[PDB]
């Protein structure tokens, strides 16, 4: 989605790494790679530089019933600064990342991997007092998204319940 | 009369069942009174009749419930504009909507009771055979934690709720109704109970709801509400005036704004404070 | 004892008066009986009898103004470190404290009265000496307005300021405790007293006082809040929780945030959320 704009248009981007794995690198380097004027840094620095912001697009790994997403860590403060600042927030997402289920479940949303990334095992002994915990995903509600641009066309979250009921059978919810 | 005999006794073998759903099995059991094979004349007696009943009993469910049942005789007109055949199907059908509309309730606690986790607190404004129902159920699915309910200063219904909580061994607790505000940091999630769904999402309940609800959204608590489909009304409130008289009546009833509702459990599903518009527009009511 | 049965006497001979004031009354008149010549025991004496009158009257306007008496002797201390021509400066100083904040309840009316305008509507909670004198100073000034007010359900004393303001010739009209959020559009502006002003510009109000103040919020409606000078406690409550137990006591009070508040009348003066900080940093009680 922006490396096809970039062919007539010219714009800045800044692009926030991802603490645990720090995948926003290789994002920032093969947009760079297509001259694109991007810029890297941490999620520390997203609130402090969300002033000068235009709009934010980003991906989501999947969209639950009510137009809510499980995205990788670090996008519910994402959508908390745009709110603040009241930017529009888009999400590019194929129609097969929307799962027919409501936010009813607990603690087994986020994906917990091994703690090697947040905190090494060459510490000490300090490992076996503190309790480290690394949630790969994360919940962002859909009050803080303006719009998801799909293969059918942009749409607005209050609409994706139609797209359940138009994808998936109420007697499939469950599997 | 008849109508009004009727509608007591129902109301009267089980106290536990709603008005609006006493009314649809008057309206349908009076059906097979009528002894006028036009169509007018079926419309006008029947409709004289839920006017009856709505003037008996002051409620947006009765409402609701009447005008349901007019535009499915109409859906039932429309099919074969007969009125020969028609009254025939016509009770078959009913019957069958009266016996789904017996299964809306442990639909909507079946689905309700999920959002419920261990050690949360709950909180709750008036007594509600639904909110009943689906602590029950949460009760019943091997889960613990804590409801507050408000006292219900107009009548006080919320110490009969309190009571009928913890006769199911749950640590109830009644709050004032000014209190409102004081225990809302002490709350998970709020799931309340709804007499009648306006078009655009909003809910007409008990006096001391809308404020309730202005509280959960200070402090981005989740609002849950929790009403049946025969519940679905046309109607559109700008404001706390704009409300029907009719229905209020110190008023009895307020309207609350869709966007201070979380989600809404219906017998129909999980549905978002936009998706009853939906709904009502595909019935055309 | 003594002390018990002089604030007993002071608050019956006139209903009307405060109980911090008579507080202090009672404070400064046992004064007169202190017969031990050290400060420490003076101010001993002193405290145990403010810690008992405040354990008999639980109320944040109490203990507010015994802080603030014995602050003011440790100024009065501070003069010379004599308590030989101590005791005598002090209890001139002290009478004439007792004049200056009699007048208190006059200053916040005339300079309160100003901001309510002809044909506009009032909202006020509970029963408060100085709203009423707010509103009778108003009617004075050849204004016409209407007031509603809220039951305040924990003890009928909104049905006492009711009928207060009917005497007046004034059209009140009493509302639920839990109507608060339908009336809050038909209302133009929000006038409360305060029982106790925290650090940060909060209050500590009846129960019913932050959700009416969180409705405010939420619909644009000035804010407006009446309380006198010797009601500034130093407390920073975080929370509803944050409160002292010993002022709550089914609660009897809560806490609400500056961010909520428009504007503040004292008789120190017009002062917005913030001033008061500077206030009671420049006394450091």
């Amino acid at each position: 989605f922006l490396k096809e704009a970039a062919r007539k248009r010219k714009f800045h981007v800044i692009v926030a790494e991802c603490a645990p794995f720090c995948q926003g690198h290789e994002m920032a380097v093969n947009l760079s790679k297509a001259g694109i004027e991007t810029t890297v840094m941490t999620d520390a620095a997203i609130f402090a530089v969300m002033s000068r912001v235009n709009k934010v697009i980003i991906g989501t790994k999947t969209i639950l019933a009510n137009g809510a997403l499980r995205a990788v860590t670090g996008t519910h403060t994402l959508a908390l600064a745009a709110k603040h600042h009241s930017t529009p927030l888009i999400v590019c997402a194929p129609m097969f990342k929307l799962s027919p289920q409501f936010p009813n479940e607990e603690d087994s949303f986020h994906k917990f991997v091994a703690p090697e990334e947040v905190l090494p095992f060459t510490e000490g002994d300090i490992l076996e007092k503190v309790s480290v915990h690394c949630p790969v995903f994360d919940y962002v509600p859909p009050e803080l998204i303006t719009l998801f641009i799909s293969n059918i066309g942009g749409n607005a979250p209050s609409y994706i319940y139609r797209l359940m009921s138009e994808l998936y059978h109420p007697d499939d919810h469950v599997l | 009369k008849e109508l009004i005999e009727y509608f007591k006794s129902q109301m009267k073998e089980d106290p536990d069942m709603a008005s609006a759903v006493a009314a649809i099995r008057t309206l349908l059991e009076f059906l097979k009174r009528d002894k006028g094979e036009t169509i007018q004349g079926l419309r006008a007696n029947l409709t004289s009749a839920i006017e009856t009943l709505c003037g008996v009993d002051s409620s947006v469910a009765v409402s609701s419930g009447g005008e349901l049942f007019l535009r499915f005789i109409s859906l039932a007109s429309l099919e074969y504009s007969d009125y020969s055949k028609c009254k025939k199907i016509m009770i078959e059908r009913g019957e069958l909507f009266l016996r789904r509309i017996s299964l809306s309730r442990n639909k909507i606690a079946d689905l309700c009771h999920t959002f419920i986790k261990d050690g949360a607190t709950i909180l709750t404004h008036a007594y509600s055979r639904v909110v009943l129902r689906v602590l029950e159920a949460a009760v019943a699915a091997k889960k613990r934690f804590s409801v507050y309910v408000t006292e219900s200063q107009p009548d006080l219904s919320g110490k009969k709720m309190a009571k009928a909580l913890c006769h199911l061994n749950v640590p109830v607790t009644v709050v004032l109704d000014a209190a409102v505000g004081y225990i809302m940091e002490k709350a998970d999630l709020v799931i309340v109970g709804a007499e009648g769904v306006v078009e655009n999402g909003g809910i007409i309940n008990k006096i001391g709801t809308n404020q309730m609800a202005v509280c959960a959204k200070a402090q981005n608590k989740p609002f849950y509400v929790v009403a049946e489909s025969f519940k679905f009304v046309r109607l559109f409130p700008l404001n706390q005036q704009d409300v029907p008289d009719k229905f209020k009546y110190h008023p009895w009833v307020d309207y609350t704004a869709p966007s201070l509702i979380t989600l809404l459990f219906t017998d129909l599903g999980v549905l978002t404070p936009s998706a009853v518009s939906d709904e009502l527009i595909k019935l055309y009511l």
